[PDB]
RNA sequence: UAGGGGCGAAAGACCAAUCGAACAGUCUAGUUGCUGGUUCCCUCCGAAAUGUCUAUCAGGACAGCGCGCACGCAGAGAGAAG
RNA sequence: AUACCACACACAAGGGAUCGUUUGGCUCCUGGGACGAGGAAGGGCGCAGCAGAGAGCGAUAUGUGUGGGAGCAGCAGCAAUGACCACACGUCCCCGAAUACAGCAUAGUGCUGGAGUACUCCUUGGAAUUAAGCAUAUGAGUAAAGGAAGGAAAAGAAACUAACGAGGAUUCCCGUAGUAGCGGCGAGUGAACAGGGAACAGUCCAACAGUGUAAUUCUCAAAUGAGAAGUUGUCAAAAGGAAGAAGAUGUGAAUCAGAAAGAAAAGCUGAACGAUACAGGGUGAUAGUCCCGUAGUGUCUUCUUACAUACGGUGAGUAGCUGUGCUCGGUAAUGCACAGUGAAGAGGUGGCAGUGUGCAUCUAAGACUAAAUACAACAGGAGACCGAUAGCAAAGAAGUAGGUUGACCGAAAACAGUGAAAUUGUGUGUGGACCCGAAUGGAUCGGGCCCGUCUUGAAACACGGACCAAGGAGUGCACAUACACUGCAAGUUGAGCAGAGGAAGUCUGUGAGGCGUAGUGAAGACGGAAAGCAGUGUGAGUGCGACCCGAUAGACUUGUGAACUAUA
């Protein structure tokens, strides 16, 4: 909308679009402001007042996270997401405390002993450059999802495992649905810490009782 | 007639180069510049926002203002021969 | 205008009207946290907040509810054996505009 | 992962920083690895290649060749090595430039300030290594 | 609508508190007395030096003829307030006596 | 001597190819009951150009005739016989 | 149809679509908010070995000092006697507030002027538009024009609310509320206290200064003197500190080889190794270990901040009143002015005019004040944004080339990639405008008027359309609503805000308000049926540019014009 423009009106054998007032340049007499014009203004310009976020009831958020946690212990769902678990003895996995690990070297040896080798390899081999214009806008590489580790108490193991591709970490008390159901499909593979697994009873309570940690919520 | 033949008589020139702004807009008979209002003390009111931004600070060189910012960054240190005067003051 | 509705009344006629968005909400929250933290170091052993009196709320609708007020009165402070200069040094708030009109309200603040 | 928020991870910003570099930052672009023996003779692991030094080409058309560095083009980041060339229709021969990182140093040119440059870097290490 | 359900009689009820008596401030110290005396004194000297204003003369003249209700109306129109008029009439009356 | 102003041996003439109210720029994307245009496939159902009120007669609103979702259900654009 | 016209296919022309790419734009967040008589901002002119534009710099037109260290892009010459870069300093032509000046203060030195003005304060003040016409009203105390200041500005410690069992400076957020009311009672307009929070801080002058001596400020001298201001009244006390924050910069792990194939391996295949570092960028195809970094760790430099005296209850052309004009939701006057008139020392107020009288609450006509709040230029970080007819007008010497008498107006052009259609030549085939149905070795047979659009009615002697590519029109927000889907249910809820957390996500508290749990009246007053609340979306109404394009006109400027033409 920058330019000085006006319509020539009828009687000149031309369409009555606004035109640019100028002289000495090829720009004289060209068609100015409308959406059907080169260099004109777009239809309904995009605007900051749009509603970016969305609400969801707290009671649904609580219930969805509870049944996402449940699905992490049904083999049919875990396999269905594409985690491969052929070599793993039993689900769920619960690592002890008194893990005294500090180095990545010894950290991987632990994970291999739980049967996770094929799963981890599946992640490392996956790295590829994205198709389309997203590769220009800071979203260049894509990787497959792998195990999530859940802890509750501060331990050295967290900074021993984190550089291994596809390993992900969160605390039990603030466990998110984006981490528990990626892409909106449920049944992510989870490594529990022994403290964290016991805490699930305080957090979600018992059937037909009220949780002390989540006020006003019952299963 | 008012078209082509009247164009032949157009050999006088009412505006010359202004000494304040350069813009070939000083009207000799009126004694006034149509771009910048010389000889009035203040500069003229510019007609619109588009036209005034074409002559703002930062459209030229800003020689003094740039040096001042660098000296302020450095803590106004002055000429190193004369440090004792600075320190006393 | 057609059909049955509550008759409109939407006030968007004024072309000089301003809009205020809230995209800064999470960031300004983080700044307020960081200012409190550093303020808390400057006076480390002492609480960041002062002690305030309990007063009774205003109208017939809120009579039965008690709330924090602005400051203790010279009479409350004196009755508890302190002096005004000392009270300030120990982090008690003072308000010399307030008046005492009940026995009960005085006894509780003491 | 990066936890410092003052450093950029934008593709657009990283690329501009590369090509518009000047001064000492430009010199960092001309670094090459030293061979295993030289990494015992001197403390350093890598140095900026200069004329007169002796290099093995480890990638490309001229792989396995050895020779003396003739010239260093800083604007178009390339090094010319003695005996790596192509012949035109005319029979005339043109030296083809190789990117620094495809080379490895075999013998160092010790003319001029090189011995002081090396000393300065060794000291900078030890200063913090021993602490 | 959660408005206008009680009658005016029941809205007038109140809780039985125990009150505190007001602390009277009647004592006036020696220095405060001299302060007030000097101000009242100064007000005498001004009246002695400069005399009465035109409407005060016209007012006092009406008081001698017992034109009480005329004087009242006159003073109301000059000062605006019926209270100020009642006060100024009483001060003028006392001056004449 | 400058724009609701000038200047006119008066024609509403002339004031930078513009004058029964100049040019530049902004308010402004002024308003429009009026003219023009309005971008993929198949399946199923399917109108109205009439009444009342209107500074109303090239426009509206309310009702009448379509379609969608349908709680439910003895009815019918035809005859007899009084 | 030998050669014309049309169509199909192959090759050569002609043009620049499409796909692949991007040292640019845009949006949000955080920091910053640094000019001038010591000559600014803006304009002109000069300076290179070969030098037009642009960049850099002033006749010192690549000088000095500090920290580094290898080349100067072409050609000729230079360079460890220091190429080039980074930090500071020195030098800095002419015009311009432009001043050998104007106004003004002190014992004296001096100060102001111009630039910028997004955000803040003070004046002045429209019309288009809506009311389906229009004059009060609306748009709007908005646009435009003037004055002024700072990193914020303004405001600020009650001549304040309230009628409770009361509270207690100012500013900001949630809310009371599209309510009480104002209004050709039409269109439309429209606040306050409460209740929940962020941040918190109070003080000065006058009234009112030692009289057994102006004890007070300044100048010159001197080691104790002279003089100026002032009795129309001067003079009312502390050093001091470690914390807190922002930058700059050093260091920083670990790989080799091969068949086939390619211009080139980093791919693929086997064997290893690092990780508190698998963020991201560069290398001749897709790299943790080839190069620059990153996680982790060192140093250094700046900036911010902190103890003393004496006091109260009368601040005048003011408050108020009469008339008048503007203004506000303020209504028998909410605020502000002008003219007449004009107080008391005791006065002001308690949303409806007056008079009286108790009661409650305050103290005007002098001043200062932090934090929590707003937003350009310039710098830094991010993104479900745009990808060269897009995104800023501008991805190159863009406010440029160029243009107006003037105010002012204003383009195109990416890769030495790919290489579509319109349109042209040559060769080879098939037809005489072309489409649909059905066929021959071969003459052809039957059916079809030109599309889009308003219209009772178009093949029309109704209008738009020469041809091809690319662009090109029901969208966003607020408020009620009916339907479909989801959780809980006499209840329900992501208000703001706090606590946790390598964090614009998520989890947990505290805790208002709103609507519902039953209605009737103008009201006093009375009381007796019917599941709701909050979301995710769809159809539809109203207001904002409101599906896209289009008037003749109206207003406003401290903007321009008598080079053509009129008259002195
Ligand atoms: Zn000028």
């Amino acid at each position: 909308m920058r330019h000085s423009a006006k319509s020539w009106g009828t009687g000149r054998a031309m369409a009555r679009v606004p035109r640019v007032r100028a002289g000495g340049t090829r720009r004289a007499g060209q068609g100015a402001n409308a959406n059907f014009c080169r260099g004109g203004r777009m239809f309904a310009p995009t605007n900051v007042n749009r509603r970016w976020n969305r609400k969801t009831l707290l009671s649904i958020r609580r219930y969805a996270s509870a049944m996402a946690v449940a699905a992490t212990s049904i083999p049919a769902y875990v396999e269905g997401r594409g985690h491969r678990i052929e070599q793993i003895e039993n689900i769920p996995l619960v690592l002890s405390n008194k893990i005294d690990t500090e180095k990545t070297k010894e950290g991987i040896k632990i994970l291999y002993n739980l049967g996770l080798k094929e799963e981890l390899d599946k992640v490392e081999e996956s790295k590829n450059i994205r198709a389309g214009k997203g590769k220009w806008r800071n979203r260049r590489y894509v990787l497959k999802k792998g195990p999530l580790f859940v802890y509750t108490s501060e331990t050295s193991f967290t900074k021993a495992i984190r550089n291994i591709p596809g390993v992900d970490t969160e605390r039990v008390e603030n466990l998110s649905i984006l981490d528990l159901a990626p892409g909106g499909q449920a049944g992510r593979l989870i490594i529990w810490m022994e403290d964290a697994f016991e805490k699930l009873t305080e957090i979600y309570g018992e059937m037909n009782e009220e949780s002390k940690f989540k006020k006003g919520y019952t299963m | 007639s008012k078209g082509t033949p009247s164009n032949g008589k157009k050999n006088k020139r009412n505006h010359t180069t202004c000494c304040r702004c350069g813009s070939v807009s000083f009207h000799k008979q009126k004694g006034k510049c149509s771009s910048c209002a010389y000889p009035e003390k203040k500069m003229k009111k510019m007609q619109n926002r588009k036209a005034m931004l074409k002559k703002t600070t930062g459209t030229g060189k800003m020689r003094h203002m740039k040096k001042e910012r660098i000296s302020r960054r450095a803590g106004y240190p002055g000429n190193p021969i004369l440090k004792e005067i600075r320190n006393k003051i | 205008m057609r059909g049955n509705q509550m008759l409109p009344n939407n006030h968007f006629n004024k072309g000089s009207m301003k809009f205020k968005n809230w995209f800064n909400q999470p960031m300004r929250a983080l700044k307020r946290k960081e200012v409190r933290e550093q303020k808390s170091k400057i006076c480390y052993p002492n609480p960041l907040k002062k002690l305030r009196p309990v007063v009774r709320c205003c109208s017939m609708r809120y009579n039965k509810k008690v709330r924090l007020g602005r400051g203790f009165t010279k009479m409350e402070i004196e009755k508890a054996g302190m002096d005004i200069k000392y009270a300030i040094s120990v982090g008690i708030a003072v308000d010399l505009r307030r008046k005492n009109k009940n026995e009960e309200g005085l006894e509780e603040n003491v | 992962m990066k936890f410092n928020k003052n450093v950029t991870a934008s593709r657009r910003k990283n690329r501009k920083a590369h090509f518009t570099s000047i001064g000492l930052e430009r010199t960092k672009l001309m670094n090459a690895p030293l061979s295993k023996d030289l990494k015992e003779e001197y403390g350093i692991k890598r140095i900026a290649v200069r004329p007169g030094d002796m290099v093995k080409v480890v990638s490309g058309e001229f792989k396995k060749k050895e020779g003396v560095v003739m010239k260093v083009n800083r604007h178009d980041i390339k090094i010319e090595v003695e005996g790596c060339f192509v012949q035109k229709e005319d029979g005339k021969k043109i030296n083809k430039g190789i990117h620094p990182s495809n080379l490895r140093i075999i013998k160092l040119s010790m003319e001029k300030d090189r011995a002081e440059i090396i000393n300065k870097k060794v000291e900078a290490m030890k200063s913090e290594v021993k602490a | 609508m959660k408005i206008n359900k009680l009658n005016n009689a029941s809205k007038a009820l109140s809780y039985p508190v125990k009150k505190l008596a007001k602390t009277e401030k009647a004592p006036l110290t020696e220095k405060q007395q001299r302060s007030k005396e000097l101000k009242k004194f100064a007000m005498s000297i001004a009246r002695e030096v400069g005399g009465l204003a035109p409407y005060e003369l016209r007012a006092t003249e009406l008081l001698r003829r017992d034109e009480d209700k005329r004087c009242k109306k006159f003073m109301k129109k000059r000062l605006g307030s019926l209270k100020m008029a009642k006060k100024k009439i009483e001060l003028l009356a006392e001056e004449m006596r």
